[PDB]
């Protein structure tokens, strides 16, 4: 009688297969969704059938599941933190973290301790990070090659998105709004206005902080030095049309109907008509380098999905002013930091070794994934990128488009240094947690 | 190769679920198409062929091959013609694309490669094809004519076609516009009569009436639109009455008069002379009380309308839709020339309105037959006279029927896979295999081979040209351009842009995750 | 009643299932042992989840119907008062001493003449002790060394990046609720707060009582120096119940009579707090914007919403008392402080109420700050323990060397000292010798090494190289020796840990039979 | 080349085997010799190998245990050429008994 | 071992013909390492007979010979120097009689 | 595939696959041609079998009792 009716305990043979099992899975998931040729995923809830949708984002998968097992639940809310803090790499977490942990259930079977394996992973990951602070590239003078920096990591950051397909003209909207910033990179003075109509294309941009609301019955289209009053007057509730003309008696233009984002945007940042509704553009605002940008679409489901693809550009975007270092891509930056561990594995103790050459393996299974899903064959390319990157040639990368390899420099692949630095050391603080663990506790559910 | 994970698991699964819809509706394809049985839970049987009623009523539970009846009706709504033909494409491709991923093919290198295949596809349907004069209302009327005859009416087609044409070119500029709206024709139908006594009006057309009112007539109306229902003082919180005796009673009455007033007052001033009210039933949406202040102010009373038969009016005069009466303007109204109301021996009380004089093009058609039946058809044959004449303004083209143009898309298709390197030579083979189901479904449903009947039509193409077609009406391979029997550009070119773009989407479909 | 379907388990088949109830409860807390130790996931009733290595903590979560796990889950609410940390240590003491019992029971010994040698041996070993071990303050009270003790403790947390600060703050606690002198330091006079955001790095000492609760107003004086505190059940207004006051206007009539009988009650009570000489007054309730704006002009502070139990240790805190009503106002029941602030946590409202003492006090309450409310309860505990390592010290500054030193020389002084127990005893003393190994062999398989030939060369190490005890390096430092790895563990605590072992190995060895009544 | 460097890495792994098996058959810690004896090798010292005696590593060279060249170079080979037989074969076919 | 890895290998969509294009491949490097670590004696004869003992140390370990293995590096090395021509083990007797311990082995 | 398009983009002359790894296809540079009459005969012989095969459709062998 020791642990029954709900309370349960799974031993140290079960709870380590039981943790990497939960946390393995969660992996295999949301894989296929790694690369500019990610595969799609249906979600439907069980009970009702209006919950049908396909997406290939591999955090809009993870947010929806719901999840029983905590070794799981550690990795999934490891995860959303990726997604809600930078906006990129939540697919590159999950898999390197899961892929950490399947290498190392192979190396527990050879009697290799779990906390051995932790000492080599903590002095792999220094020499994985250092790889990256060598081969990073910033650009303080040339702002045209930073601003085509920009426009490349927008459209990887914009890849296997439903925006992919007219990215050429999203990367101008994204980057001209951070770079219209120029310095702090809060992204609420970057609002973005969606309303219906027209296709992707079709989106705009107005540098004067466009608004999505319109104000009043009948106000005027022009107000000279106006003096903003938040609660010229604004409010957050409706402003009846009695008010309206005792404002509009004294001139004052009576805003109503703001949001909890209107005030808290409109604190720090005419009459226009993009899409058949008036909307408020301001001009000349202190700190004046606010922007907004226009989405247009046929219904919400699609200006939705643009807003969230495009934020998550621009908090990268964003991340890039602030740190203007940048990496290779396509394969170029983890085939790069899991190099420098296998040389780390000449000098290292006897245990270390073994379990510093599969974390090198773990980053190398992310471009095998990316070519796996893209159709290409993934054991030539990966390893004709050991033999690239292991004789100098600390730039080649898959070449989804034509399927081979090539310099990233010139095919113009590239991602922030802070971006993959946040995946290399959330994925294995990640993965330690769960080697750390040998026994889950499960008490009597109420 | 060990092949642990096995993720192509639910490729089939969506391949099977999507080809078993397609299996079902293939049969009914064309006018000789074995028609179908469908049983509702109560009892009920019926018997049909449209390939578009059999989809609604098979209740498709999976989620692909939900795609499947997704896609057909955005082939209704942008084509309204081919909805049985784009399903069975789609069944066709994704049982090709079931040999090409044994082969060790990667979905996305078959998704991108079907998309060269429809590139190149759409140029050679749009070489072979016919163009036309929109202008030209001769062209118009033949080319409804002859394929309302493949529809259900084939003896009054030659009256309700060119009410369409006429329709058509009075609110579309001809030769200039390239997109058009259906909604702004809008069809009216009552018993009696017969299918000759019809009327294309040049203002509106309703069906409601405006009793209990006795205006029955308001020249120069400025119509506006009111969904705040006009009655006597009503509180959905708790409230109570307060009644000291039956003067407190008889005052009420004089207090709730008021309040109706003070609400047609507050319209009286803005010059509104005709009110559009919103159809409702959670509340009274005109009281009794309302119809003698309304007929004291001449105002015509329109309720209990539809909300896309006010999106008719919307369009038409200009006006805007006011959800109280402190927002209620004089900006947002119409305008009308004559208001008034018909009662004719089979048209019904209709409410004409002619005269809009506002920025819009807009007509309405009035019908007449004896039974429901005889009305029924002769809209739903208007709407496939409006879809396939609006498949001609986006497209000015023909192309013959028959399968036809799917076997000079497969004949060239296979010799322009022989020009392509890499995987995209098998998979646009495959895509071209694929496209001969069509005329081998038409084939077998008119009696003839199914294969000798495409196998000698890919000579006649390889020797001739689109014009060799299976004409079912004599039993056999036929000149089809000689028998008159095409079909818009639109159709062919649609069909595989949706179809295609539901294969690639199928066919990125890793796997299915269950949420909650 | 209900003697059918009883469950019943006697005879020595019991004991031995007893025994194996106590090793599944050893074998699962074996491994979170030392610094190196493996976590343990819990899977809360209400799905919640947390991870830790804490002994105590698994213990307490630790859900077990079998009676004789309860007892050894029983024995960490009497060992966390005296130790704190190493929990872990004494039930892997008592499954070891259990497990190697059970050789001795198919041998034919009694399990009443086995609790006998133990209870030898564990004098002989507890008399060990007493002898190598070694002091730090001395015959004087010096702060010095006594820090840098409390710095290595905290290094076996989460909150390791930041050990250094928080070690200081320990001791001038401590020091403050109580003298090195009087050996009394308590725990209910020590509390331990924090909140959401910022570092570890901000920990705080607060002489006195710290409560998340803002001013009546942000136009109150952020600042009352003066030693004059009202503690009031009711705010200086007119007199309102609860919950609700449902005050009957029925006419302008009345308004005008009842605001001025109110605007009466606001003037009287609001001018009755310079009466009596307060300057700031706490209430359990808020006040009206008519209160608030003669307060102002009055420069009188007061604090609004405080909670039930933070009245309570106000009063105990300032010296004051709760009063029940205005009128039982007096200069006897006014609280002393030296310094009262609003202190907010940048962006957030939270604005807790900061009362400081400007001197030395007899209560201190610990303000944590961090990025994560887990790693913020973790680090609450990481300090418990180092409460107690101070505490330890202050009771008695003599201490043994720790990282498994004292547990590798005491299991040598009990294997010669049973040649000289003629009885069957001796076989239980030779058992309580391998049964003490099991610590530092435990923590040497928590770090990736091979247990018995890291255990036996300390062995002969401890017997050749040099009379002075030596531990094992399982932080990978770079030898053994753990007097120059600074690591050390209190005398109290050995000692009742291989107390409270002996005890929990005796009490399961005296039971014999469990009886129980099932549904009928 | 791509494919060919994965075959040549269990070609090394098999090596490693070796050694690893010297040392579990002797009861020491197999992956503790052998993963020293690859640390040393790939940085100089290539005179390093196991102390089956001691129990740990030593030089070869100084506690005097070497092999004949050509014994260690037919060892290579036939293990390779009859591995490469087995790896050449795919089809088993059996005939009847006589 | 290097069938075990290539069973690995074949599950993992590897061609066995790619495989032994690898194997022939390190084989030639396998060797080539084997020739830079070999070290022959031309000359010091006493080292290269030193060098005849561990041969025989190495060649007899796992046999009964292990009490006195020592005497038998003697004996196997003295009779080989004696030969001084082909590797025909036929001009070599080999004699075996009971009575007496290993150590005894007479030459 | 590949081969295919050289066979008619990339020029008109047959071009086979380099199977052994050498430089490029066109096994004419590389020596590598069958005899005529093997070729003629292989999908002959192999036509001819096929026919034999497609043209019996019923083997009947009678069980034992």
């Amino acid at each position: 009688n020791i642990f029954k009716a709900g309370a349960d305990e799974e031993r140290a043979e079960t709870a380590r297969l039981t943790s990497f099992i939960g946390a393995i899975a969660i992996g295999d998931l949301v894989k296929s969704t790694l690369g500019p040729k990610g595969m799609d995923k249906i979600l439907l809830s069980s009970g009702r059938d209006a919950s049908l949708m396909v997406t290939n984002d591999g955090a809009t998968i993870l947010k929806n599941i719901g999840v029983d097992n905590p070794a799981a639940k550690v990795l999934v809310d490891m995860s959303r933190v990726q997604d809600d803090e930078v906006g990129d790499g939540t697919t590159s977490v999950t898999v390197l973290a899961a892929e950490l942990l399947r290498e190392a259930e192979s190396l527990i079977a050879k009697k290799i301790h779990p906390q051995t394996i932790i000492a080599g992973w903590r002095e792999a990951t220094k020499a994985a990070r250092e790889a990256l602070l060598s081969s990073a590239v910033d650009h303080g003078s040339d702002e045209v090659k930073f601003r085509q920096d920009l426009m490349n990591i927008a459209g990887t950051t914009l890849s296997s998105k439903l925006l992919t397909h007219h990215k050429d003209h999203f990367t101008k909207l994204a980057v001209e709004a951070v770079l219209r910033l120029k310095g702090s990179g809060n992204l609420e003075a970057i609002h973005i206005i969606k309303k219906l109509g027209g296709s992707l294309a079709d989106s705009y941009l107005d540098e004067g902080f466009l608004l999505d609301k319109k104000i009043g019955v009948n106000q005027p289209k022009r107000i000279e030095n106006a003096k903003i009053l938040i609660a010229c007057f604004i409010n957050r509730q409706l402003i009846y049309n009695y008010p309206e003309q005792l404002f509009g008696a004294a001139g004052v233009m009576a805003i109503e109907h703001a949001d909890f984002a209107g005030v808290e945007r409109l604190a720090l940042v005419e009459e226009v008509m993009i899409g058949e509704d008036k909307l408020i553009h301001f001009s000349g605002v202190a700190l004046g380098e606010a922007c907004t940008i226009v989405l247009r679409g046929a219904t919400q489901q699609i200006l939705d999905e643009a807003e969230r693809s495009l934020h998550d550009a621009l908090c990268v975007l964003a991340q890039t002013v602030k740190d203007s270092r940048t990496v290779y891509g396509g394969g170029c930056s983890e085939m790069l930091m899991a190099h420098a561990v296998t040389q780390l594995a000449n000098r290292t103790p006897g245990k270390e070794a073994v379990a510093m050459e599969s974390y090198a393996k773990a980053l190398r299974m992310l471009p095998t994934i990316i070519a796996d899903n893209a159709g290409y064959d993934s054991a030539d390319l990966v390893a004709q990128l050991r033999a690239a990157h292991s004789e100098g040639n600390t730039t080649a990368g898959l070449d989804m488009r034509e399927g081979t390899i090539g310099d990233m420099a010139i095919l113009g692949i590239t991602e922030s240094f802070q971006v993959k630095r946040q995946v290399l050391l959330s994925a294995a603080e990640a993965a330690e947690v769960i080697l750390r663990v040998d026994n889950i506790i499960k008490a009597a559910p109420r | 190769y060990q092949d642990r994970d096995k993720p192509a698991q639910i490729r089939f699964s969506n391949i099977s679920a999507a080809k078993a819809v397609a299996d079902a509706i293939r049969t009914s394809l064309g006018p000789k198409g074995m028609d179908k049985m469908i049983q509702d839970g109560k009892g009920d049987v019926t018997i049909t062929n449209d390939g578009a009623t059999i989809l609604k009523q098979m209740q498709v539970l999976h989620p692909a091959a939900r795609m499947l009846v997704e896609l057909s009706k955005a082939q209704d709504i942008e084509a309204g013609d081919g909805t049985t033909s784009v399903v069975i494409i789609a069944g066709s491709l994704l049982d090709s694309c079931t040999k090409l991923l044994q082969k060790g093919i990667h979905p996305t290198i078959i998704s991108e490669s079907f998309q060269k295949a429809l590139e190149k596809g759409i140029e050679i349907l749009t070489d072979m094809s016919r163009p036309v004069e929109l202008s030209d209302r001769e062209t118009l009327l033949n080319s409804a004519t002859t394929s309302l005859n493949s529809k259900v009416v084939s003896q009054y087609s030659s009256l309700l076609s060119p009410m369409s044409v006429n329709a058509v070119m009075k609110v579309i500029d001809p030769a200039t516009a390239t997109s058009v709206d259906l909604r702004d024709i809008k069809i009216v139908k009552k018993l009696g009569g017969t299918i000759d006594d019809c009327e294309l009006v040049e203002g509106l057309v309703l069906t409601q009436k405006v009793s209990n009112s006795g205006i029955t007539r308001v020249e120069k109306a400025k119509i506006g639109l009111i969904q705040f229902c006009l009655s006597a003082p009503k509180t959905d919180m708790d409230n109570q009455i307060v009644v000291s005796d039956y003067a407190q009673m008889d005052r009420v009455l004089r207090e709730e008069r008021a309040y109706i007033l003070n609400l047609v007052k507050q319209i009286k001033k803005t010059g509104c002379n005709v009110l559009l009210i919103q159809k409702s039933i959670l509340r009274d949406a005109l009281s009794d009380l309302a119809l003698h202040f309304l007929n004291k102010m001449k105002i015509m009373v329109i309720k209990d309308i539809e909300r896309e038969d006010i999106e008719f009016i919307c369009k038409t005069i200009g006006t805007k839709p006011v959800a109280h009466i402190d927002q209620f303007t004089a900006d947002m109204l119409g305008s009308a020339e004559l208001a008034e109301e018909v009662n004719l021996n089979g048209s019904g009380k209709l409410l004409k309105i002619t005269g809009c004089a506002s920025p819009g093009k807009t007509v309405t058609i009035v019908v007449r037959g004896s039974n429901k039946l005889v009305i029924e058809e002769a809209e739903r044959s208007i709407h496939d006279a409006l879809c396939v004449i609006r498949c001609l303004v986006k497209k000015r083209a023909l192309i013959a029927g028959g399968g036809a143009p799917e076997i000079e898309l497969a004949l060239r298709l296979t010799e322009y896979s022989r020009t392509l390197s890499g995987m995209e030579s098998y998979c646009v083979r495959a895509f071209a295999d694929a496209m001969e189901v069509i005329p081998s479904t038409l084939a077998e449903n008119a009696g003839l081979n199914p294969i000798s009947t495409v196998t000698e039509l890919r000579n006649r193409h390889a020797q001739g040209e689109k014009t060799a077609g299976i004409n079912v009406r004599k039993g056999g391979i036929s000149n089809i351009l000689e028998e008159l029997v095409v079909q818009p550009l639109l159709v062919s070119v649609s069909a595989l842009t949706l179809a295609t773009e539901t294969v690639r989407s199928i066919l990125k479909i890793d796997d299915v995750v269950n949420t909650r | 009643k209900d003697q059918d379907r009883k469950s019943r388990l006697m005879g020595l088949e019991a004991l031995k299932s007893h025994i194996m109830a106590a090793k599944a409860v050893a074998n699962t807390m074996r491994t979170s042992l030392g610094p190196n130790g493996l976590d343990k996931m819990m899977v809360d009733k209400d799905g919640d989840v947390t991870v830790t290595n804490d002994g105590a903590t698994i213990l307490s979560m630790m859900d077990v119907d079998h009676q004789i796990a309860k007892l050894m889950v029983e024995l960490s609410k009497s060992q966390d008062d005296e130790i704190g940390d190493g929990t872990t240590g004494v039930v892997v003491l008592a499954g070891a001493l259990l497990e190697e019992a059970e050789q001795l029971l198919d041998r034919g010994i009694h399990p009443i003449r086995i609790a006998d040698g133990y209870e030898q041996a564990a004098r002989v070993a507890i008399e060990h002790l007493d002898k190598i071990s070694d002091s730090v303050l001395v015959d004087i009270k010096d702060t010095e060394p006594l820090i840098q003790t409390a710095k290595t403790t905290l290094g076996s947390k989460v909150v390791n990046s930041c050990h250094r600060q928080m070690a200081e703050i320990a001791v001038n606690a401590v020091l403050t609720v109580a003298d090195m002198e009087r050996r009394d330091v308590d725990f209910e006079l020590i509390k331990v707060e924090g909140k959401v955001g910022g570092r570890l790095e901000d920990t705080k000492l607060i002489k006195g009582v710290i409560v998340d609760k803002d001013f009546s107003h942000p136009q109150m004086p952020k600042k009352v120096e003066d030693a004059k505190i009202a503690i009031l059940t009711c705010p200086f207004e007119p007199p309102k119940p609860k919950t609700k006051h449902k005050l009957d206007v029925t006419s302008v009539e009345d308004y005008k009579a009842l605001q001025k009988y109110e605007k009466e009650k606001f003037e009287e009570m609001i001018q009755q707090i310079k009466e009596t000489g307060a300057n700031l007054a706490i209430c359990q309730w808020g006040f009206d914007d008519e209160a608030n704006h003669l307060l102002l002009q009055n420069n009188l502070p007061a604090v609004r919403w405080v909670g039930g139990p933070e009245i309570e240790l106000i009063a105990i805190a300032t010296g004051g008392r709760i009063v029940p009503r205005f009128s039982e106002l007096t200069a006897e029941k006014l609280g002393f402080a030296g310094l009262v602030q609003e202190i907010s946590f940048g962006t957030t409202k939270d604005k807790m109420l900061v009362i400081e003492q400007c001197k030395n006090s007899r209560a201190v309450t610990i303000f944590i700050r961090g990025g994560n409310k887990m790693i913020i309860e973790e680090a609450k505990r990481s300090l418990h323990d180092a409460l107690c390592v101070i505490r330890n010290l202050i009771r008695d500054n003599r201490v043994v060397y720790g990282g498994g030193a004292a547990e590798i020389s005491c299991a040598l002084a009990v294997s010669q000292e049973a040649d000289k127990c003629p009885t069957l005893e001796q076989y239980a003393m030779r058992a309580f010798a391998d049964a003490l190994e099991v610590i530092p062999m435990a923590l040497s398989e928590n770090s990736g090494m091979n247990p018995i030939q890291t255990m036996t060369e300390v062995r002969a190490r401890q017997v050749k190289e040099m009379n002075p005890a030596l531990g094992i390096d399982c932080l990978h430092k770079g030898t053994n020796d753990m007097k120059q790895q600074h690591v050390i563990e209190t005398l109290i605590g050995k000692k009742q840990q291989i107390s409270l072992a002996t005890q929990m190995v005796r009490m399961i060895l005296k039971i014999d039979d469990i009886r129980k009544p099932g549904e009928s």
